């Protein structure tokens, strides 16, 4: 059985090194390597409520090795083999994930298991885990609070890393959707992106991301999902319902009441100046949409103006 | 270079002469009159390849000299590891002394009447410009105007090194040109070229990598991530031959968005071809009678700063500079080589009609740069003729680096260190007293100023080519090589392989993977005078633990260097009998679980390094006990007993570079923080924390002083809040150098700006992507007087200072 192994291993750290030299000209951060008996003992085989969400390719898992605790990603058989074309976004993504890890807002890869086919990722225990689809983690009890000012760190704390994305290195890359499914927490609040594997009209430009994160940014302050509908069909836009309560509600729909105590001197004024952020950020004039670089400015610019 | 392989064996005979584990024998004394008699080779060995030309009669005597230097090594170090009885090594070499009687008699019948170059210690960078204002400006505001037709292409025509990239490359990195377009791109397209690493080597710069499919895919990511952008694109040094691929492209990419495209080629009859309307052609400029002789006072003194102070020498220094006809490289490749002599009017005038005989045939204009690079080389030190000869196996116009050749150039005994002086010291001033003569051009450098990757000019390396094919070093397309190398995906040629082979370096274009066989890789342990088995960047079909099982027959290695190889866990079982390996190389090889406990025996070693292997359990016990080596890179001292600790890093006076990997709170022990004080030697430490775990991880870096005597520091992530309290001005005086990357740092303690009337003498500080500094910028220049450099790249929080936009990209902030 074990010959099965080794043959694995050959072919998934020729094609990983053959990615990873052509990316990174053989220089990296440090990958350690696990034995695939570490994770199929540290989560019971996949086999538990250790799971925290899941998707088409992946599904990520809470893992424990001794005194220390990781989120595993595993990436599923059947929906793969058979597209080459998935294949290689499956090795982009565990490339670009360890390219990634030396700025802070990206969560750190700290090593990869690849005995088994489709290697298995492995990443920090933020203990906060995916943030749910309206925003907060889910409890290790049952809910979230999200006070205001821990809701604006967390919005300009994806700008500044799409931007990492966008102009850090010589080359640009297209992070295809922003979603806060791909953001995780660590214990200060601070926003860890992840699970970059998309990373590729039928042609993406930047402005796609804005056009996504536009819609990311008001999810998180008004709470209510993105795809926005009572008992109307059960699809219609949050974002045009966004634009009918600017232009007649009048800035007192936005904020959710689970976010209803703050009322302290001004506080909506920054409130105001970060929905009308969002309305530009989603303009389908793709020449008068904001560049990247400077929306992380402007929330910067409205954090510190108290 | 028989006075280069003459002048190894010298020292080679010196080192075992004097060593004394064979006091009086037998192939002793016919040992010292081989010295004796190949000291009085050396009063005429320098004008011997001065005159390998025109003389065949003298160059056949002149190659068994040199072919016969081998079988004195290869029996030699044969005879020094050995400590037995073989009475079958001294009547050969009775031979191969007394055959050298008629290899030198015939040679005496035809002329008829150290290693060290006091000109390398200072390093120059000699890469002034001068003469271009206005031919720079006037094709400048042609790509002002790149708007007015739907394409633009620049065409620029000129002999061999007549100065095309360089003014290229003023235009393609200037800043109100940087301003328009908004991405550029520089490729180097020459004869070997591929057709497809063209587009991979563009799209290198656009975002994606090139999966190996069709040429439709390949043009969509082009398409798509310059859809009607302003961009740039400089293919460079473009042939004729299978020109074809310029029409597949330049009927794909879009017009009528501006920008331009930058075509540098050499001969006229391709320009029209080029199709650029040839007024928006441009033929450099030889350069005037005066420029010329103020690039070479720029380049030849460099002490003066370009100054003639010494009226002596000025009649000929006009008079050589008006022999060479104001072409650029001629004229930088003599003034290279008239720094390193400077004084003495003889010695001017010798080397001035050498530069007139040699030339007196051309009839060409190429004659001219490939006899003055052939003066270059011919007047070169000894030892240094290998090392650029060993730089030919390096394919066209690739992009070096640095340690790649230092490690060769000890590997070969090709450098000298004999009183003190480090042998990682010595092995790069050898690389500075080459970028002095202009021989070797640096392209990358650090803040620090030191370099990491290098390269040479295009017409330099046909000369170096010709001088080795000629010699038997290189030619792998063939069978008589001293040193072999394999470059990209060379399997199919299966080289045969013998007995010579002194080395085996992998040449890969920076993103390429020459992938190998387990056909030939068995091969390499069949040879059996190897020394330099550097096979970088590789895909295996086995993994090396049974691939390399056969190094029990080799016993001659200096270095292997296994980076960058994919299928290795172990190192082999029969490495344990080894005995010289002067250095074991395996950074960034992130996968092999186990160092083998068999480096605590051979004490000769000076560098290991491996940095960033990411799963490595501890470096066996016994790392004390190797006196002699110099980098140790890469540590991850243990836990309790599985490994060693930094107690043992205390004995090491010779190391002066040092990396840690420090992952646990529990790895440094308590009572042993007194261990990095009395390293006398130490001149760069690094901490790489990446994975972090403990909090008393932060409380044992603290306590830890570097040495008083510290050069450089660099901390990688380190996750701890504030500074470590050794950062201040009085625990380490003469820190010159400063960088912090990553990590959780938040602000600087109260020493750390040190506010007595002393100060810190940093020249260069490093900033890069931490996320919570807060400092000031007028605390900064209080506290730190002459800064040069602030290279902050990613760093919000820190609008102080006069960087553009310090938080989102970097800069550099040159002092005023
Ligand atoms: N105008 C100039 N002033 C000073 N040096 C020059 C000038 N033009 C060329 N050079 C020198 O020529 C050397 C290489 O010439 P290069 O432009 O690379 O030739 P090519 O364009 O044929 O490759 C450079 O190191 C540079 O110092």
């Amino acid at each position: 059985e074990k010959d099965k192994a080794k043959r694995w291993f050959l072919d998934n750290g020729s094609i990983f090194l053959r990615e990873l030299v052509a990316d990174c000209n053989g220089k990296s951060i440090p990958i350690r390597s696990f034995s695939p008996e570490q994770i199929l003992k540290a989560t019971n085989n996949f086999d538990s409520s250790c799971f925290v969400s899941q998707d088409v390719y992946y599904k990520w898992y809470r893992g424990e090795i001794e005194d220390r605790s990781y989120m595993i990603k595993r990436f599923s058989e059947d929906e793969i083999t058979g597209k080459r074309h998935r294949v290689k976004e499956v090795y982009n993504d565990i490339v670009l994930s360890a390219r990634m890890s030396n700025h802070s807002n990206f969560l750190q890869l700290l090593g990869c298991c690849l005995e088994f086919p489709f290697p298995v990722l492995v990443f920090e225990f933020a203990e906060h885990g995916a943030m749910n689809q309206r925003g907060g983690v889910i409890v290790n009890g049952e809910e979230s609070l999200l006070p205001w000012s821990v809701r604006l760190k967390i919005g300009k704390e994806i700008a500044n890393a799409v931007t990492y994305l966008h102009t850090a290195f010589p080359k640009i890359i297209i992070h295809r959707d922003v979603k806060p499914m791909h953001v995780f927490l660590d214990k200060n609040w601070t926003a860890k992106l992840s699970d970059l594997s998309f990373s590729i009209t039928c042609f993406v430009t930047e402005y796609t991301d804005v056009y996504s994160f536009g819609i990311c940014l008001l999810v998180i302050i008004t709470g209510k999902p993105a795809i926005m509908t009572i008992s109307d069909g059960d699809l219609q836009g949050i974002l045009s319902l966004v634009r009918e309560l600017c232009e007649n509600g009048k800035l007192d729909e936005v904020i959710d009441p689970r976010l209803m105590k703050d009322i302290t001197s001004g506080q909506r004024l920054q409130v105001e100046a970060c929905v009308v952020l969002a309305l530009r950020c989603c303009k389908e004039r793709d020449e008068d949409r904001p560049k990247m670089i400077q929306v992380a400015k402007e929330l910067k610019q409205i954090e510190a103006s108290l | 270079m028989v006075d280069a392989v003459v002048t190894v064996f010298l020292e080679k005979t010196l080192n075992i002469l004097e060593e004394k584990g064979r006091t009086v024998s037998d192939y002793r004394k016919q040992l010292e009159d081989l010295q004796s008699e190949l000291k009085y080779m050396q009063s005429f060995l320098k004008d011997a390849e001065r005159q390998k030309r025109t003389n065949e009669t003298l160059r056949t005597l002149v190659a068994d000299l040199r072919e016969l230097v081998y079988e004195a090594e290869d029996i030699l170090v044969d005879c020094q590891l050995a400590d037995g009885d073989d009475g079958n090594e001294q009547r050969s070499s009775n031979a191969w002394l007394s055959r050298l009687h008629p290899a030198r008699v015939p040679l005496q019948y035809k002329k008829s009447k150290n290693g060290t170059d006091r000109w390398s210690s200072p390093v120059y960078d000699h890469t002034q410009v001068v003469g271009l204002e206005g031919d720079k400006r006037k094709i400048k505001e042609w790509l002002f105007r790149s708007n007015d037709s739907q394409l633009l292409i620049m065409a620029f025509v000129g002999m061999g090194g007549l100065g095309k990239t360089t003014i290229a490359q003023e235009v393609f990195n200037d800043k109100e040109i940087e301003h328009r377009f908004e991405r550029r791109i520089w490729v180097s397209v020459s004869q070997t070229f591929t057709e497809e690493q063209i587009m991979r080597s563009i799209l290198r710069n656009l975002g994606d990598a090139s999966v190996g499919d069709d040429i439709g895919t390949l043009l969509r990511k082009i398409q798509q991530y310059l859809l009607g952008k302003r961009y740039l694109i400089v293919m460079d040094d473009v042939w004729d031959k299978n020109l074809s691929w310029w029409d597949k492209i330049y009927q794909g990419l879009p017009r009528g968005q501006g920008g331009s495209v930058i075509v540098t080629t050499r001969s006229e009859s391709v320009a029209k071809r080029v199709q650029a309307r040839d007024d928006k052609t441009h033929r450099p400029e030889l350069l005037s009678p005066d420029n010329s002789w103020l690039l070479f006072c720029n380049v030849a003194f460099a002490a003066n700063d370009g100054t003639c102070e010494r009226p002596e020498l000025e009649d000929v220094g006009k008079e050589i500079v008006t022999k060479c006809k104001g072409l650029p490289l001629t004229i930088k490749a003599v003034g290279g080589l008239l720094l390193c002599k400077d004084h003495v009017y003889h010695e001017w005038r010798r080397i001035a009609e050498h530069f007139q005989d040699e030339l007196r045939g051309n009839t060409s204009e190429t004659d001219n740069v490939m006899s003055s690079l052939q003066l270059s080389y011919d007047e070169l030190p000894s030892h240094l003729k290998s090392c650029i000869l060993t730089l030919s196996l390096y394919p066209e116009d690739c992009v070096i680096p640095k340690q790649q050749l230092v490690h060769g150039w000890i590997g070969e005994g090709f450098v000298m260190w004999r009183n003190g002086r480090s042998a990682t010291e010595s092995g790069e001033d050898c690389f500075s007293g080459l970028t002095n003569r202009c021989l070797i051009e640096v392209v990358d450098k650090t803040y620090s100023g030191t370099i990491i990757t290098c390269k040479i000019h295009d017409m330099v390396r046909d000369l170096v080519i010709d001088i080795a094919k000629k010699d038997s070093f290189s030619n792998p397309e063939g069978l008589n090589c001293r040193h072999l190398g394999i470059s990209g995906n060379f399997d199919e040629k299966q080289i045969k392989v013998n007995h010579k082979l002194r080395g085996v370096v992998s040449t890969t274009k920076t993103g390429e993977v020459n992938k190998l066989n387990s056909d030939l890789a068995k091969k390499f342990t069949d040879c059996k005078y190897l020394r330099v088995l550097d096979i970088s960047k590789s895909i295996f079909d086995a993994p090396l633990s049974e691939i390399l099982d056969e190094i029990a027959s080799l016993q001659h290695l200096a270095c292997l260097s296994l980076s960058n190889t994919h299928p290795l866990i172990q190192f082999p079982r029969s490495m344990e009998d080894l005995h010289n390996l002067q250095i074991l190389d395996a950074s960034y090889c992130q996968n092999l679980k186990q160092l083998q406990p068999c480096i605590v025996l051979f004490k000769k070693l000076l560098v290991l390094d491996m940095t960033n292997c990411g799963s490595l359990e501890c470096f066996p016990k016994g790392i004390g006990s190797l006196v002699k080596l110099e980098v140790l890179l890469g540590f991850k001292p243990a836990r309790s007993n599985n490994g060693c600790k930094l107690s043992e890093v205390k004995n090491l006076t010779n190391l002066r570079k040092l990396g840690l990997s420090l992952t646990r709170g529990d790895q440094i022990e308590e009572e042993e923080l007194d261990s990095l004080i009395n390293l006398s030697k130490l001149m760069s430490i690094s901490i790489n924390c990446y994975d972090s775990y403990g909090d008393d991880l932060i409380t044992k870096i603290d306590a830890l002083t570097p040495p008083h005597q510290l050069h450089e520091l660099s901390l990688q992530f380190y996750p701890g809040k504030s500074s470590p309290s050794w950062l201040s001005p009085h625990k380490l005086p003469m820190l010159r150098y400063m960088s912090i990357c990553s990590g959780n740092l938040v602000k600087m303690q109260e020493p750390f700006w040190g506010n007595e009337n002393t100060h810190w003498r940093i020249e260069g500080l490093m900033l890069s992507s931490l996320s919570d500094l807060d400092m000031d910028w007028e605390v900064l220049q209080q506290s730190m007087p002459y800064l040069r450099t602030v290279t902050a790249n990613w760093c919000p929080e820190l609008e102080s200072f006069a960087i553009e936009d310090v938080g989102f990209r970097g800069g550099v902030w040159m002092k005023t």
